């Protein structure tokens, strides 16, 4: 249900430029079954970090149709608040930084509760082949109760060197193809611009 | 098929639709118990109407209210306990089995789920448990003081089924581990911002309220662990009637709750630790500090908690008037319902959503299925064949089939 993105050049507020999220101004949007709240933990010139924090609502409406894992969890939920709060920032339009938004910025990204039937194979055939360094890091349903096993979450951490708006265009399509049970519960090649034909799970990715 | 239309003798036309019989029949002949013990299924039970004390969605002044208001002066409260439902037959032989229910498989007794079904895949720990609570009908003078050679209990069982325990696998704790970690880092983050520091947002209301989410997440997890205890035998099991439903010429719905408490406790919880009397107490809905006791009693029960009461009125089958009155009426504990409402049911702009809840069908649901248990009951003590009992077991499982709010 968190998306983090950390930028650490020296002056590392100027992440702030390229989202359009003043670091002293912390917001929230409205979406569908729910809302998303933008705010930075972290501005400073020498490390700048955003954070998305869905907050879905559970009765926006079998027993488990209430009770889900759907308001905690990066779902197809997350690539529409991403749309939404860092609007144009995927249009690649920077203005006080306009090279900054230009050239590939050295860029770190953390999705958490990745729910992925796949696993760490899918998310690593989805990421590394657009020039991450990808690190998952995986979830035990309950820690009381190892014999339970492994829960499907995952949360992912991205290291790469990458233009912002391939990064937020990376992550809007590549999360709800995890995303198994969208269905249950926007248009496509806009988004994937520069690198989706290329891609070799793109038959997957569409 | 078509149509069925069943006559009891608490209401004369019972409607079952054709696709609840189809969608019994797919759940009856696949995976059910020899239909020859199948005598009696539970019916579902109503709640109350909602509370609207702070932080409250169910307390006990409404199910009080419930039969105060519809002239019923005496409730017997009973404690609800962590567990299935189950019934339990037990014969002295398998000779009694072959020749009062026709069970051909020499079985001496049965332990079935509210869907037709065996409690146990280990058949053998169906027979231990049988046995076991055979002895203790022995040792009491059962058999003798009721004249009869069969009986058929109705109860809790308790842990929760092996089926059951699997949902804590496949869905309990999902949800469980996906809110804690995201809530717990939802809250650091904030707080790191707090001291770092659409439309506007305040950093420490969001801070605060993700604060209280992460709370109630950690209560959910808490509530749902303790169902965790797998049956490795039958010293894991415990069962505690609350009915006893059936002898030999007697359906015994003439009898009060306290009769059916006492009675249970006297011959079948003496001498041993698997089959347990079950606490209750008896209110007046008319008196206000009978009533106040009952509240106490039950915020004692679900201090830990437990599920908390099942509110039952004096007599087995009572009306007001004509119009027949619920055998029984839920009241959930406060805690417990995070598992059915879910983890963040308290909080406030939620539990007011949830307050308005319409509970008209289920009740209706729940007197059909009461009825039809009674009636089966009736036909065969009064030695009707099969199909004439077999009738009405089916039907309280194809109104079972009819969409209602399963938080109900």
């Amino acid at each position: 249900m968190i998306l983090t993105i950390t930028y650490t050049q020296p002056p590392a507020t100027d992440l702030g430029y390229l989202l359009h999220k003043n670091p002293s101004r912390p917001q929230t949007f409205e979406l569908n079954h729910g809302k998303a709240h933008i705010f930075y933990p972290e501005a400073t010139s020498e490390r700048c970090t955003v954070a998305l924090l869905l907050d879905i609502d559970p009765i926006d409406l079998g027993l488990f149709d209430y009770v889900n894992d759907r308001p905690y969890v990066s779902s197809s939920f997350m690539s529409v608040a991403i749309s939404r709060v860092f609007g144009t920032a995927m249009s690649g339009k920077c203005k006080e930084k306009p090279e900054l938004a230009a050239i590939k910025l050295p860029l770190k990204a953390k999705i958490m509760m990745l729910p992925c039937k796949g696993g760490e194979e899918i998310i690593y055939r989805l990421f590394e082949p657009l020039g991450y360094k990808v690190d998952v890091e995986g979830y035990m349903l309950d820690e009381k109760f190892p014999e339970w096993g492994k829960s499907r979450y995952y949360t992912v951490s991205l290291e790469g060197e990458v233009r912002v708006r391939d990064l937020l265009n990376h992550i809007y399509v590549l999360i709800p193809v995890l995303d198994s049970e969208k269905h249950y519960w926007d248009k496509l090649f806009q988004h994937g611009e520069g690198w989706l034909v290329d891609h070799p799970e793109k038959e997957l990715i569409t | 098929l078509g149509k069925k239309i069943i006559t009891t003798r608490l209401m004369s036309s019972i409607t079952i639709h054709e696709e609840n019989s189809i969608a019994a029949l797919e759940v009856m002949s696949r995976f059910a118990a020899d239909p020859h013990w199948l005598i009696y299924l539970p019916p579902t039970m109503s709640p109350c109407e909602t509370s609207k004390k702070e932080g409250m969605l169910e307390h006990p002044i409404e199910a009080f209210e419930y039969f105060r208001t519809r002239g019923v002066g005496k409730v017997v409260c009973e404690q609800k306990h962590m567990g299935s439902r189950a019934v339990v037959i037990v014969c002295k032989d398998s000779q009694v089995a072959e020749k009062r229910f026709g069970v051909l498989d020499g079985t001496a007794g049965i332990c079935y789920t509210r869907t037709g079904r065996h409690f146990f895949d280990d058949m053998q720990l169906e027979a231990e448990l049988i046995d076991r609570v055979r002895k203790v009908l022995d040792k009491s003078g059962f058999w003798g003081d009721f004249n009869t050679d069969w009986v058929c209990l109705d109860c809790e069982l308790m842990p929760w089924s092996a089926k059951a325990q699997k949902l804590l696998e496949e869905q309990y704790s999902a949800v469980g581990i996906s809110g804690r970690v995201v809530l717990d880092e939802a809250v650091k983050l904030l707080k790191q911002a707090s001291l770092n520091k659409g439309k506007n947002a305040d950093i420490n209301e969001l801070l605060q309220r993700f604060t209280e989410r992460s709370e109630m997440m950690q209560k959910y997890v808490e509530a749902y662990r303790k169902y965790c205890w797998p049956v490795n035998s039958i010293d894991d099991l415990k069962l505690a009637p609350f009915h006893i439903l059936a002898t030999e010429g007697k359906v015994h719905s003439d009898k009060n709750h306290i009769w059916h408490m006492d009675t249970i406790a006297k011959y079948c919880t003496q001498d041993d630790s698997l089959i347990m009397a079950t606490n209750h107490i008896l209110v007046d809905v008319t008196d206000a500090e009978s009533v106040d006791k009952g509240i106490k009693w039950w915020e004692d029960l679900t201090a830990s908690g437990g599920e908390g009461m099942v509110v039952k009125p004096y007599d087995f089958i009572v009306k007001n008037g004509r119009e027949l009155l619920q055998p029984a009426v839920k009241c959930r504990g406060r805690e417990y319902l995070r598992i059915i409402y879910g983890p963040e049911y308290t909080m406030d702009e939620n539990i007011e959503r949830l307050r308005n809840r319409a509970v008209g069908k289920k009740r209706s649901l729940a007197l059909r299925e009461f009825s039809l248990g009674m009636e089966a009951l009736e036909r065969f003590v009064r030695n009707e064949p099969l199909y004439r009992v077999h009738e009405c077991v089916f039907g309280v499982l194809a109104l079972e089939s009819e969409p209602v709010d399963p938080r109900l």
